[PDB]
């Protein structure tokens, strides 16, 4: 690892300036590093590395978007043969999506998974987990598909079970998880009903608890409680 | 397009 | 050259697919393969070159001046030592910008420039060769400041010299090529009188020439000469 | 911040 040489402390505040700086994947290669020493990660520590490589894959995912989209049109019925070059670059992005992708969920089975006891720290890495599952199936073709597809709502559901016995309805993590476990009932596992479903309970679930929260927790619940809302007007 | 995710 | 191996025709349709996906990374690595086919570049094609460095480049200029700024502050009077890792951050984005820029006026040198002879690539190439010894400058604190300011400074004055006996005061290029060597005067050289100077009469012979332009072309012209506007209104 | 340039 080109970090290994590197003092955790130094590789945290690199990706705090990182961050600052927009360098995403600056970033994630600095969070990529103090994963590497080894030791348990923080609740700050756990966001800067969510945040470096949810930047990272975002834009990946949203070029891959544009050129798989150019793909299409160019396999329609009356479209001009423009060559391999879309495909093959198209690809390329993929093929780099991918191994961002396996690089995190690497970092995650050896050995943030294993070693997280608490909630608030095993129901993020499995959502995380789902999460890259998630990016992996958006661009799935293969023989693993569906396996793909499995490994993501795995994670998720080991997640959302952990959330419901050991966590608030109002708990950030929680609702985020929720929120993201939506979607892919919506997008990957052409499920619908479901995903408006649980983000319908999730929002009123989290309604119900606020009262309980002061005005700090109540803004970080709220936030996520709009984006579950969003995405039912969306969808329905 | 993309659906709110965090 | 990683690019040795790919058709020039089809690093030219991935530099322009990499645009639209806003992979400019990509989109530079692409042009450099091109250029590096031995060949001469269009007027279309030095476009491409342009926008992709001048897209890299950029966003790693943003990020240096985020770091300087960090870095000046820590090192203010009754800040706390926070260690080296600012400094090695904002050195490390410096390296990286140095090694793009060294990069892109390998490309001018080795043989852009030496087989330039119309008007509009010669002009286009010199003012790039001035705009990267500008970035270079930027960053700039060794032996060899003064030596980095005078080449960007010997690369537009050549430049200018062309463009004032070969193209209309109209010409984009012009143009372009006078607002980047006004803000060399006003950033680099500590001249905001030439700066100023430069950028007002550019504008007035600009104006003078536009009534001989189609609506295409006109609409080129001032929207450069509306950024000569612009700066002399931050500057006066 | 960065005056205007092309
Ligand atoms: C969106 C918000 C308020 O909360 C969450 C909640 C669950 C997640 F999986 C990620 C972020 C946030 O920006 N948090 C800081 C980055 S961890
Ligand atoms: C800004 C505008 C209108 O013109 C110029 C002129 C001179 C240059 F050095 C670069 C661009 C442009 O976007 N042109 C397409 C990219 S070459
Ligand atoms: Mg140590
Ligand atoms: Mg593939
Ligand atoms: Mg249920
Ligand atoms: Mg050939
Ligand atoms: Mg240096
Ligand atoms: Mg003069």
């Amino acid at each position: 690892g080109a970090m290994g040489s590197m003092e955790r402390a130094s590789l945290i505040q690199k990706a705090k300036l990182a961050e600052q700086a927009e360098r995403y994947e600056d970033m994630a290669a600095f969070m990529k590093g103090a994963v590497e020493k080894g030791e348990e990660l923080s609740n700050e520590e756990r966001c800067l590395l969510s945040v470096a490589y949810k930047n990272v894959v975002g834009g990946q995912r949203a070029a891959w978007r544009v050129l798989s989209s150019i793909e299409q049109k160019s396999n329609e019925e009356g479209s001009e043969e423009k060559g391999p070059e879309v495909r093959e670059y198209r690809e390329k992005v993929e093929t780099e999506l991918q191994g961002v992708c396996d690089t995190v969920l690497g970092l995650l089975d050896s050995h943030l998974i294993k070693e997280a006891g608490d909630a608030e720290s095993r129901v993020f890495y499995l959502k995380m987990k789902g999460d890259y599952y998630r990016y992996l199936a958006e661009v799935a073709t293969g023989d693993d598909k569906k396996r793909i597809i499995d490994s993501a709502r795995s994670a998720y559901q080991e997640a959302m079970d952990i959330s419901k016995k050991e966590m608030p309805p109002t708990n950030p993590i929680r609702l985020g998880l929720a929120l993201n476990f939506s979607v892919f009932h919506y997008e990957i596992a052409n499920s619908p009903e479901e995903a408006i479903s649980l983000a319908k309970t999730t929002f009123d679930e989290a309604m119900a608890d606020l009262h309980t929260l002061s005005e700090d927790s109540y803004k970080d619940s709220t936030l996520i409680m709009q984006l579950l809302r969003d995405n039912l007007t969306l969808w329905t | 397009g993309f659906p709110a995710t965090v």
